[PDB]
């Protein structure tokens, strides 16, 4: 009943600010896929797809102006609300391959973490319980209608029988960091 | 000439 | 053989567990375990022409896979999955879930496949004087559901704080019934009943009794 | 530790049609709670909660701010739709990759579950159907939900409980608009 249907829906810019710590973020998403985002301190527009940046251009100064006005909005709200509590929720992860798994061929393992609140989370990868960081991609925090957030991480790896991969998640709303193990076949 | 037209998102501000 | 049967109160989450006995194991060997659950809504009566289907399955990676329309009720606790437990958790008790359920748990070494039956028992409390009671008149309440076996113990309670009501000269208890001969205005409020069984089935059904 | 707080602001453009009907909704969120909401059907900032009463009133006492927000329906939503979004979303083409997998085999004459993996496709109206020797099957079929890969591509897995003899061949059939004729992948036993 709360959901309304449209042919296409675009957020055309999502602003997120967290206090204290001054955690800012500004993205640009359309119909589920992230078009691009705006870097905080580098003052530049970073496109998720490189071909998307060959035809359109967004001014990141408006990105910094809106994240500053969101900072002011949260500042005056926290000053006016006085003593109001904030809640935490534990996220849920899911590990899956990008393409069909073929042993010996390079593939990309994706770790999808949903229901992230607050959006402060460490998403790491472990190869045979060992720390690994070879081409670890992380998208920006997409937004859900539950006002929670969902992010995705990428690992380009080689599927082999002697390798078992797990995705580790460290969150403020988790009493211990949880690890989702995975071994194909 | 082809241009990279893209309108920005416009926020707002309260006083409080 | 002789598949066990489990009852369920409509509108209340039902516990459908199945764990591998109780030996403490290495969690690393526990995360590498797939699960498949199938259901066949059936009955002794000719409900089918005289069919099974896969409701949900999750590979160790954590991905869901089920019937084309997503079932919003079933949501695995995930915690119990990492605690040597595979349990079906639906939030609303579906009245259309009356049937047979089969399991498939796949591990690199051993493997178990539990199986049982589910029957939906709509629980309700029926009053003999249907309506608002007078200033002083009799009243009878019978709380039960569609179950052949008789309850072993029945508890009653009054008020929103759930104060257990005992047998009194004005509070008569017999089997699964409650009767009050004179209903004073103080007897108004939420009166509830709790049932028990040999399998430990609790049914806490309430009813708002209004006196003149 | 101590008091943490999260703030969010967004403005959604709903396109029920192409250029006929456009809708604009701005949302302000504090601690996963919305407190100020503007709708293009309303025409002014309304307070969804009492906390957002003075703030919305500040946006209701400024005529230039209200006219700017009303004009954002055409300068932010429609302008981006007819320009960049038409040139960066409609132009992005895709092709689904359809493969076939099998959990267990053995003699295959026993019970079995065939898998059809359709990966790396842009989300659209897809009709995936299982066919045994040319006839569509619906019983025992179990397909995953729309899995968002997050990189503009999608993925889906369909499963069919295949019991009949090895002598028969199975096939997966998918109907995606990016491909003119539905690609058909066959698997022999
Ligand atoms: C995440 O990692 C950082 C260091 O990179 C650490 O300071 C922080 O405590 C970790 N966890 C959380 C929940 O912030
Ligand atoms: C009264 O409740 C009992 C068990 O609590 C149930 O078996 C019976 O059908 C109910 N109705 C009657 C006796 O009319
Ligand atoms: C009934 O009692 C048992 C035993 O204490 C308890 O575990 C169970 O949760 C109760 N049932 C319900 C449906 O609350
Ligand atoms: C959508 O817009 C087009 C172009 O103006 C128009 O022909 C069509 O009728 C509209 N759709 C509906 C459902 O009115």
């Amino acid at each position: 009943e709360d959901d309304i249907e449209a042919d296409h829906v675009g957020t055309y810019g999502i602003s997120v600010y967290q206090s204290p710590g001054d955690i800012g973020q500004y993205t640009f998403e359309f119909d589920g896929d992230e078009l691009f985002y705006v870097d905080l301190d580098k003052k530049e527009t970073v496109w998720m797809l490189p071909e998307f940046g060959q035809l359109a251009s967004f001014d990141p100064q408006g990105g910094l102006q809106n994240i500053a006005v969101v900072k002011h909005n949260l500042g005056v709200l926290t000053k006016r609300s006085n003593s109001t509590p904030a809640t935490n929720e534990a996220p849920q992860a899911t590990v899956f391959p990008k393409s069909p798994v073929l042993l010996g061929q390079p593939n990309t393992l994706i770790c999808f973490v949903d229901n992230i609140f607050p959006p402060v989370i460490n998403i790491t990868w472990l190869r045979n319980s060992k720390s690994v960081a070879d081409g670890v991609y992380e998208t920006s925090f997409f937004v859900n209608r539950d006002y929670s957030f969902h992010k995705l991480s990428y690992l380009t790896f080689i599927p082999s029988d002697d390798d078992i991969y797990d995705c580790k998640v460290e969150h403020w709303g988790l009493e211990e960091p949880v690890l989702k193990h995975w071994e194909p076949e | 000439g082809p241009v990279s037209k893209m309108r920005m998102a416009t926020p707002l501000l309260m006083q409080a | 053989k002789e598949l066990p049967v489990v009852w369920a109160q409509e509108g209340a989450p039902v516990h459908l567990p199945c764990s591998l006995k109780s030996p403490n194991l290495d969690p690393n060997f526990l995360r590498r375990g797939g699960v498949i659950w199938q259901h066949q809504p059936d009955s002794g009566q000719p409900t089918p022409i005289p069919g099974r289907y896969t409701v949900l399955s999750v590979a160790p990676g954590g991905l869901r896979s089920g019937r084309q329309p997503l079932h919003p009720h079933v949501q695995l606790e995930e915690r119990g999955l990492q605690r040597g437990d595979f349990s079906l958790w639906l939030r609303p008790a579906l009245r259309t879930d009356a049937g047979e359920y089969h399991a498939t748990v796949r591990l690199p070494n051993r493997a178990l496949s539990c199986s049982l039956r589910l029957r939906v028992g709509q629980a309700s409390m029926i009053a003999s004087p249907s309506g608002v009671l007078k200033l002083s008149d009799w009243v009878l309440l019978n709380c039960s559901f569609s179950r052949p076996d008789r309850p072993v113990s029945v508890h009653w309670f009054q008020g929103q704080n759930r104060v257990p009501v005992y047998n009194s000269p004005r509070h008569f208890l017999a089997e699964t019934f409650l009767l009050l001969p004179q209903v004073s205005p103080l007897d108004s409020g939420t009166w509830g009943c709790v049932l028990t069984y040999r399998d430990g089935f609790n049914v806490s059904i309430t009813y708002n009794l209004k006196v003149l | 530790s101590e008091r943490h707080f999260v703030y969010q602001f967004m403005g959604e453009c709903y396109f029920t049609n192409g250029t006929q009907r456009i809708r604009y909704v701005t949302r302000y969120i504090y601690n996963r709670e919305e407190y100020v909401r503007y709708d293009s059907d309303v025409g002014e900032h309304r307070a969804v909660t009492e906390l957002g009463r003075p703030d919305a009133e500040y946006w209701n006492s400024q005529p230039e701010i209200l006219e700017r927000t009303r004009a954002e329906l055409d300068t932010v939503c429609r302008h981006n739709y007819e320009g960049p979004e038409t040139h960066t979303s409609l132009r992005r083409l895709e092709q689904p990759n359809v493969v076939i997998s099998l959990s267990r085999t053995e003699a295959l004459n026993h019970h079995n579950t065939l898998v059809c993996s359709v990966t790396d496709f842009y989300p659209a109206k897809i009709k995936v159907r299982w066919f045994r020797n040319g006839q569509e099957e619906t019983v025992g079929v179990s397909s995953t939900q729309l899995i968002r890969n997050g990189d503009w591509t999608f993925q889906v897995l369909v499963m069919l409980e295949m019991t009949p003899r090895r002598g028969e061949v199975y096939t997966c059939h998918v109907e995606h608009p990016s491909l003119k004729s539905p690609i058909t992948v066959e698997w022999r036993a």
